[PDB]
DNA sequence: TGCGAAATTCCATGACA
DNA sequence: ATTGTCATGGAATTTCGCA
DNA sequence: TGCGAAATTCCATGACA
DNA sequence: ATTGTCATGGAATTTCGCA
């Protein structure tokens, strides 16, 4: 208010208003002559409105709103109140974008063991072959080597089917999969109980946590894509083909297909390789332990210039998964409450539960 | 001469006919020479077409250099032998009336007769929903001349489901009570 | 054939052969002892077979391919066979992904002045609002200042309407749009000789090409979110408001906002600025002159380490548009008549048509 | 004093009944006072309600600090003032019977008149379809009194648009005899 | 103990929709 | 309560064949 | 002729679907 | 016959106020 700027325009010094400037009095308002020009000084009381004003012409950031304010007012830190409502406007917070990238990717250890990890995943719809429009995809996560199995829809049931058919060969320590409906079905945790399979989840909307099994996708569609090349897409009849031909398809850097970490051996496939013809079985399986814990695994790539990573206690929003037309694409503010890794976080949610959530599916909330 | 290895020699043969079970009534059996690794599958009758429907699936796994059966007719078909030639694998046969295998195999084909026996009594008809269980339980039996069960034979490591109690694999006194009942 | 593998099993030397090793017979077939093990050589006449059966397997590429027949054979020089099938491999060819990145962005010049090239654009389907579902965006490159026109659909018709509201303002010499049905119609075409107004097109599929109206997109969007927080989206009563906010709104590296660049004075709008009160409009016209020739103008980024620039006469494929399930994503190779700029080309395409496509729409052939 | 800018005051003014053309019978008239740019847009009638409506379109490009008009009962209204006070748009009117503007507007406001009479004859139904390219002629017209046309004082370049030929804006004898015969 | 060429390894690119 | 992956083909680097 | 703080400029991020 | 763009908010840098 007044109190502030009675004191000055007689020629008391206030902290904040440098001396060197003449503040006179006119029109009934206060003002001083700046470089710039003549700029009023508003009272203390009408500075938020005043900044809040300027805002909402378009909702505008902190250079974009100050250049309006600027255009008639003077005041010692301006920036600090514009930057004081930008992060009370509700609707700037849940709409804007971010501009700090997430924090450089983890590479998980590869299972050391087949079977202690299967990672499971639906391809589809495709187009209609012999009544099937889906594929189930199973992937040994240490070996890679990939079941396939045809289904007519990506529901508990068909899942069910087909991994009975597997787990006849073995049962894995653990199958990670995304959130689809046909994963997190009660009858699907049921049956997995049924084995002492324990059920691993990836955050929501995350299929990078399902890299494992997207990967091998891609494969599986692009050899069906080939194949199919000038003829209608009957891929039924291929997928035992495919299967085949990919679990014995060697992996560059690793120098093995994926046929060769699970068995140590090559089958009667064509070029099969037989260095290992004067070894014992049992000669070949130590072979295949040193194989199998020597292998390649990539390191965490270095950090982009501008990434953040969530401390406890951060204030960070999680993306809307499904926005609608014309609807922000952010949810409100939220807590971190425990970091589980630096890619993984448990929130306090946007109803009032817990989630747990990748980082790429959030942003750290502006101006604290 | 080379050491003996998983996928040489695959033996394959039928049994059936049993009760029908969700519409099937006989298991071809495919047992691996070396490694006593066993899969089993249903079919509906024993002749080629079903035969080369159920090897398609496995072949699709691993491909064994020879199958060995006996002079069953389904084996015996110019279309079973044209499939075998279409993948490369050499076929060979017993002599009729004459069966062998060998000692290992003879043992595990035995286990397998036993074994199922043993769980048809009771729920002759549920045995389609009950050979998964069953393999498990003859690939993570412990084999008496090797260290070693066919799981780790096969792949090199433990399982996660080892079937520690050796079972009785034996007819109790209710069970051959009810079974010279219903094969009566 | 044998002619050459005759007068090695003797022990004459052949080029390629090196000379210190063991080349035997055995079995009927030439083998030789490799520091690997015993491999086969086969007759040259036999060699494209091989390359070809072990590519078929999986369809792989070069290093995959090679460590199947490496397997069972050697001879001299097999990457070379190998890339020779790879580069005959219709199928490969057109389904396989590029791995060289494109080269940088070019950054054309601003246009010169108000009405030099309007670009134009539709957003929706948007939620109908009034039985209106699309917006035509109408951008003047030079100034940035922008109309917004409500429509019931990306018409022709509708376009036409618009722009005769617009053009009794002022006639652009260009219109820049995109290849949407309601642009590339012939109407439009006699709708612009009418007024000696050129067209220009975008390269097909490459909305970057309209950047500076895609751009004005996203914030006319934005802007419509946030005013619709919590409110049933009835966005037609606001189309006015977000037009005068955004053609008022300041941009942080130009310090200008597209009003200013267009009048060189702010109108009766909040925070009007007012540092030229006290010029004529001719001093103040000959300020506008000056500020819209010096405005910053960014420049091309670095290349990537992996890019590729089209040379004339070059194999290079063209990215199907909409590619169907399991169908290839590439075109067959074509070839490349005129370079009208690092990143546009000219070329003879897939059916027997010139094609002016982007460098982005685009990949090099591989193995030549 | 300060020197007159674009946007400084804007003069608006209603023309007809005209004949209906595409449903339409007025024209509103807005010329800036400064450069001399003129709007216009056609209406169904003299209404406040016809001309918040227009204005609107205008106003959502570019707002004047003072609109001026004659008493005309559209501009007097109370819901026209409200609306104006809305956006601080200053109203002043010219006491009645007694129009004044400037000589530039007065001249302006004069060439909008014949210009209009002179294409309305021939096709008196038409006009719709022609405001467009008639605003084009008003504002790349020279001004006599300044160096330059309105187009020019607006944005501070040339047009792409210019009106070389400098027009007749006159009645020729088959008009003044068609128009004499239309109008009788 | 060094050269030219081949073989191997490296790794940015892009797609799992 | 969880976490990216890896075929690909030019280019960079190392190894081979010979002296 | 140099300090501490404020003001300005820089610029990677991401979305135009 | 053509071609990316630019609001955004932390951080890096420069300028200001004072001595
Ligand atoms: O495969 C799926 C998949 C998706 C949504 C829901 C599901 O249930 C899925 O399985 C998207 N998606 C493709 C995809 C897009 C981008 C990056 C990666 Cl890594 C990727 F795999
Ligand atoms: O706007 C359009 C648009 C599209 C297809 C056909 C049209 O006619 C369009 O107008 C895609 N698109 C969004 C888009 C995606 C990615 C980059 C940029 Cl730059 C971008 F603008
Ligand atoms: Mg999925
Ligand atoms: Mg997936
Ligand atoms: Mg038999
Ligand atoms: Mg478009
Ligand atoms: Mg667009
Ligand atoms: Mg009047
Ligand atoms: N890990
Ligand atoms: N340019
Ligand atoms: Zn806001
Ligand atoms: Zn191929």
């Amino acid at each position: 208010l007044d109190a502030e700027l009675d004191q000055l325009l007689q020629g008391h010094y206030i902290k904040g208003y440098p001396k060197q400037y003449t503040y006179f009095l006119e029109d009934g308002k206060v003002k001083v002559s700046r470089p710039e020009g003549v700029k009023i000084i508003p009272p203390q009381s009408d500075r938020q409105k005043i900044v809040l004003q300027a805002h909402n012409l378009a909702h505008t950031g902190r250079e974009a709103t100050l250049l309006k304010i600027a255009n008639l007012y003077w005041w010692p830190n301006m920036r600090k109140d514009v930057v004081k409502q930008l992060g009370r406007c509700q609707q700037c917070l849940i709409t804007n974008a971010s501009n700090k990238a997430s924090g450089p990717i983890l590479r998980p250890d590869r299972p050391q063991k087949p079977f202690d990890k299967f990672f499971i995943d639906y391809i589809g719809p495709l187009p209609p072959s012999q009544g099937y429009l889906y594929v189930l995809v199973v992937v040994d996560g240490m070996t890679g080597f990939t079941w396939l199995y045809p289904t007519k829809a990506p529901s508990t049931s068909a899942t069910v089917k087909s991994l009975n058919v597997l787990t006849s060969i073995a049962i894995p320590k653990v199958i990670h999969s995304d959130q689809g409906a046909a994963f997190t079905s009660s009858t699907f945790a049921e049956w997995a109980k049924e084995r002492g399979i324990h059920l691993e989840f990836s955050t929501p909307y995350h299929p990078q946590s399902s890299g494992k099994v997207e990967r091998k996708n891609s494969d599986i569609k692009r050899l069906l894509t080939k194949l199919l090349v000038g003829r209608p897409t009957k891929w039924y009849d291929l997928l035992p083909v495919v299967q085949l031909a990919l679990n014995n398809t060697y992996s560059p850097v690793l120098k093995y297909t994926p046929h060769q970490l699970l068995f140590g051996i090559d089958s009667n496939t064509p070029f099969a390789n037989q260095d290992t013809l004067d070894l014992t079985r049992e000669e070949e399986l130590s072979l295949l332990q040193e194989i199998r814990t020597s292998l390649y695994h990539p390191s965490t790539p270095p950090a982009s210039s501008r990434s953040w990573s969530p401390v406890v206690g951060q204030l960070v929003q999680e993306r809307v998964a499904r926005p609608a037309s014309l609807r922000p694409r952010w949810h409100k503010p939220s807590t971190v409450l425990k970091v589980l890794n630096p890619r993984t976080v448990v929130i306090l949610d946007h109803l009032g539960n817990n989630r747990t959530v990748s980082i790429d599916n959030l942003k750290p909330t502006s101006h604290q | 001469d080379r050491p003996q290895k998983p996928f040489d020699k695959f033996f394959i043969d039928y049994i059936g006919p049993l009760p029908p079970s969700q519409g099937y009534l006989y298991v071809l059996v495919v047992v691996d020479g070396m490694t006593g690794f066993t899969w089993l599958y249903p079919t509906k009758a024993p002749s080629t077409s079903a035969t080369v429907k159920s090897l398609n699936v496995l072949t699709s796994i691993a491909i064994p250099k020879v199958i060995h059966s006996d002079q069953g007719a389904a084996f015996t078909s110019s279309t079973f032998a044209e499939w075998a030639k279409e993948r490369g694998i050499h076929l060979e046969f017993s002599t009729p009336y004459h069966p062998q295998s060998s000692g290992k195999v003879e043992r595990k084909n035995s286990d397998i007769k036993r074994l199922l026996t043993k769980l048809l009594v009771g729920r002759p008809t549920k045995w389609y929903d009950l050979l998964p269980v069953v393999q498990l339980a003859l690939n993570n039996t412990y084999s008496p001349v090797l260290k070693y069960t066919p799981h780790q034979l096969l792949f090199g490591i433990d399982s996660n489901t080892p079937f520690a109690n050796q079972d009785t694999l034996d007819l109790t006194r209710e069970e051959e009570l009810s079974l010279l009942q219903e094969i009566r």
